[PDB]
């Protein structure tokens, strides 16, 4: 994702 | 009390807020003659053969620490 | 000589204080937390639960849990530790010496007043204490007899009329709406852009979000329509780990939910329309004067624009030939607070109080006939 | 009256002594020799093996083997006799008389721990005994509670988050690279310059040049271009038998491998990526405090430049509003030790160590639940 | 005439094929892998990179890439590598002929919709298509109105609950730990027993024996306590090199994490908790039909006894008069393509389609008004 | 609560 | 170690 996990 | 405060002194991040936190961890309710003081988290109370007398966490880790460097 | 204490529970902030001064010198959020990582090293102080601003501090090791929720109290061992850590902690005042004041939404269950007294009774051993409505509070904070009080906290909301200081019990409207589940909605409708918040803390993440950058559209579909046309309206925020987020129509989109509740999916109306479906249950002798007076109260009320939209949807609702008017003070927020301080420092007051002596009588079932 | 030994077997050097005392007393490489010629003279008192420094000094006549590969003990009777010979000769102490802490880097095998602990029950008859991790001891040595501990010895790498104290596990991440391994690729690289060591004495020499020689690059093209267009950057080093022997742009591409690990052939990130990737596993009200503390401890972090490389690509991926900050006190290569003398000190813990009553009740077994 | 395709992106397997078959002719990983190797021999034909079974046949000379992570595409280039080779090399149908069905998660990004969207209209020249969510399949899989779907493959876990057709958009819950990283944690606990499989590579040799061996525990204490005191439990599988491997507890192990996420770390709770807590969002008069449905979807779900025990601990949570019934069709690995290829096959959905002619005139934006 | 809502 | 490396 673009903030709270990493995709 | 004593062993506690000489654990804290090389404790990294020791201070007189975690000193009095592992003093009412292991004597609030093991000994008698241990008490906390109902308002405060900074101070202790121990029933010495005269009286009952509070003692303040403030000082003790300044007054208590010596450490002399062989250099000096 | 003797001041009352005056505590009102909320749900997020605890505030609290002494009667007679005007702003509570504790506040502070009703949440406990409890470690839930492996703790590897020995002599660290470690310690059992947190309260406040220290669950706070440490939230990223910590699952946080709020013990009342939509002003019921569902954990009562965490809740008896947010007041432990209120009058000891926050207060240093011995609870033996002071009459309590505690405040509770109305159309509750009996057995939280009931509880609430025999821990206060029994465990604190307050000699003297009472509940008190939070709406019935913002009168005397907002020095008026009349008028249909709106309040929002985190959890409930509820409107409560009253005229010449009689309330009207089968016009009490109550919506448990307010202010965590525009939460849980900001974090939903976050994840379009994505962006994913979805720990406890990630949660107090977005209140801040929404704390700072929401507003109410004075027309939600003619800023949609703005919105989507232009990146005039769009604000940035920058996360506590230095990541930096950017807001577009989320920021107008998550407070209209309280105007157009079927965005969450519940099946009532907006606070406008129980404000007027209110109204419209007391006496038509009295409408004229509770048009005139409006008060919103605590911290869901506080979003830019909700009185200029509030008094254009409730002016088209209304007929046509009154005044409709909002009262908003920015101070609102602690509006409940300053009337319990205000209600407790009065002496006509001071016969109204649930003695010890009574409790011990009457069991704890007293509250019910002596209280409201 | 009675001091614990505290003793970290690494890879290479075994550095041991008594608890509360400030730095080691005995420190000698974990390595046993055989020697592998016809013995010619008669009545010389030769020997069956050597161990530490008296496999050092005779090193041209025997077989050297390490009894310890990346944190694992492969062979387990040169073991005993690297701690017989520690005990007995280093510090000439009976060990039945002295608790016994011992150190292991983290997610390595449980037969480890458990053939650790059986030995030191069964043959020494130690007292009492405990297994650190390394990482978390380098915390103890650097007086913190909080950071993001980065450790490379000989064999394995590991980084370990802590956060006031609390490990986050599944944040823990292990890396085979460090040490040995840059040994076998400087052997590699340096026959392109024609240099050839072979033998298992001749990998010492090389050791001995990377551990004078070597450093790390700023910019590792910037650093080639420059050696690859003059002789500044040269230096030359005189082996035991006075030849000398130069060397060029190896020095410094020897540890860049560390940063790029497909130079040796693996397919994982650098430290520094594996540090960062690290970091993103823990949650992100933490982050700002991870960042400001980095740890690096063990020999392997001893290379000049590596504090300065590792803050310039870390603060290259970093999100660009905060602080990175790389500790490395120039006494990092003996912090775990520094840090197990601190604990085992400790009178908090006391009551953490295994005595032989719990070992003879549950059987090696019981470290899994009573150590880390 | 012409028959749409239909396509499921997933996590690991595309899943692709002609409406109205039963089951899809084209399936393979949704993997890229690029050679890593400095390549030796002249005129071999080696390629720039390979995808699918290619990727899987080398992929020990290969860095092995997914480019979905959660749901969310994170790659472009490689997802449009993966469907150029699904639709010319494993369908070998040209897409300009055909419409176009593709599937989604719930709750993830809208620029995922929009591109996914510029592509199949920009590149492929598709002439319509249409994005569907995953769980809504499920049910015309199953031959159902009513349910709450529990979802799981590769990446992202979801409930979705609809009743007679309606979906209830505030009870959808959403969960990332499903199927990548139990083989991440698999990984991890295997290291405890001596093993280590570091490389992507060894993560698909993992992932097959996670496959193979696990199956969910109807108690996990017992069978803890099983394992403890015996060796029946385990079972041995043979490496890709003839070595052989043994696995204990493990097995039962890993996917325990789907009920007890704090093992890797998480916050949330176990997907049998957030079926309940999914429920308990649905209005009251609807839950009865939902617990007489549960259907599980996705291969995760494929776990030997996750059926019982999801079944067992909802029928714990639940009130205890009513029926709960799990359905698991042994095809469900199958179900989100089985009900998409019957969706897009029947006649009413023939107006659903976004025509090239509605993109042409309101571009990528269309895509939220017009699919779900 | 105890019958509607969740508390 | 068992499998992957060499120890
Ligand atoms: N300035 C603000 N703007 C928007 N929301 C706010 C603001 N201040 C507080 N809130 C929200 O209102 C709630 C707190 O209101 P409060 O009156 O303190 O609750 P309670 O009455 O239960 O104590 C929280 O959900 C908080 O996020
Ligand atoms: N000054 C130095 N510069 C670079 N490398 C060094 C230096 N000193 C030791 N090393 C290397 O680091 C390793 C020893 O680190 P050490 O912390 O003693 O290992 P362990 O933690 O296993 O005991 C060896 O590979 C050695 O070659
Ligand atoms: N028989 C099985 N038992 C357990 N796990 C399985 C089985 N088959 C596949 N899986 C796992 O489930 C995931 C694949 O599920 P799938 O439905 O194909 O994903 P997606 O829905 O993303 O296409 C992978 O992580 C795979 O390891
Ligand atoms: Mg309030
Ligand atoms: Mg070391
Ligand atoms: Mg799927």
């Amino acid at each position: 994702w673009x903030a709270x996990c990493p995709a | 009390v004593l062993d506690l405060l000489d654990e804290e002194c090389k404790m990294p991040k020791g201070s007189d807020d975690t000193w009095a936190q592992k003093l009412y961890n292991t004597h609030l309710n093991k000994c008698a003659l241990f008490e906390k003081p109902r308002l405060s988290n900074k101070a202790f109370i121990i029933k010495h053969f005269a009286d009952k007398v509070e003692y303040q966490c403030e000082g003790f880790l300044e007054k208590n620490k010596d450490t002399v460097y062989e250099e000096q | 000589e003797t001041t009352a204490l005056v505590c009102d529970n909320g749900s997020g902030l605890v505030k609290a204080g002494f009667a007679g001064d005007d702003a509570p010198r504790a506040v502070f959020p009703s949440i406990v937390g409890r470690p839930r990582h492996q703790g590897v090293m020995v002599g660290m102080g470690q310690k059992d639960s947190y309260v406040g601003d220290e669950a706070q501090s440490k939230r990223g090791i910590l699952t946080l849990k709020y013990p009342i929720e939509h002003g019921i109290i569902t954990n009562w061992d965490d809740m008896e530790k947010i007041w432990h850590h209120t009058f000891y902690n926050e207060l240093r005042v011995a609870p033996e010496e002071h009459p309590t004041l505690l405040t509770e939404a109305p159309l509750n269950p009996k057995a939280n007043r009931e509880k609430m007294t025999q821990i206060m009774f029994e465990t604190f051993n307050v000699p003297a204490m009472y509940v008190a409505i939070q709406a019935v509070l913002s009168l005397y904070a907002s020095g008026r007899t009349t008028g249909i009080v709106l309040d929002s906290g985190d959890g409930v909301t509820h409107n409560v009329p009253i005229y010449e200081g009689y309330a009207l019990p089968h016009a009490i409207m109550r919506l448990d709406l307010a202010g965590r589940d525009l939460t849980d909605y900001l974090m939903k409708i976050l994840t379009e852009r994505g962006y994913s918040f979805v720990t406890t803390a990630e949660r107090e993440i977005v209140r801040d979000i929404k704390e700072k950058l929401c507003y109410v559209a004075l027309d939600f579909e003619n800023e949609m329509a703005t919105a989507a046309s232009s990146s005039s309206l769009e604000k940035s925020y920058e996360l506590p780990d230095g990541q930096v987020i950017t807001i577009g129509n989320e920021r107008f989109r998550c407070p209209e939910t309280l105007f157009q509740p079927s965005f969450i999916g519940m099946e009532s109306a907006g606070i406008h329309e129980t404000t007027y479906n209110s109204i419209m249950k007391c006496d038509i002798d009295i409408r004229k004067d509770l048009y005139a007076n409006n008060v919103m109260s605590g911290g869901t009320t506080m979003y830019p624009g909700i009185a200029d939209r509030m008094q254009k949807e409730i002016t088209a609702l209304a007929p046509s030939t009154m005044k409709i008017k909002i009262i908003a003070p920015p101070e609102r927020k602690y509006s409940v607070w300053i009337g319990g301080s205000i209600l407790a420092s009065l002496s006509t007051f001071q016969q109204m109080w649930i003695t010890k002596q009574e409790y011990d009588e009457a069991g704890p079932s007293i509250v019910h006939r002596k209280c409201f």
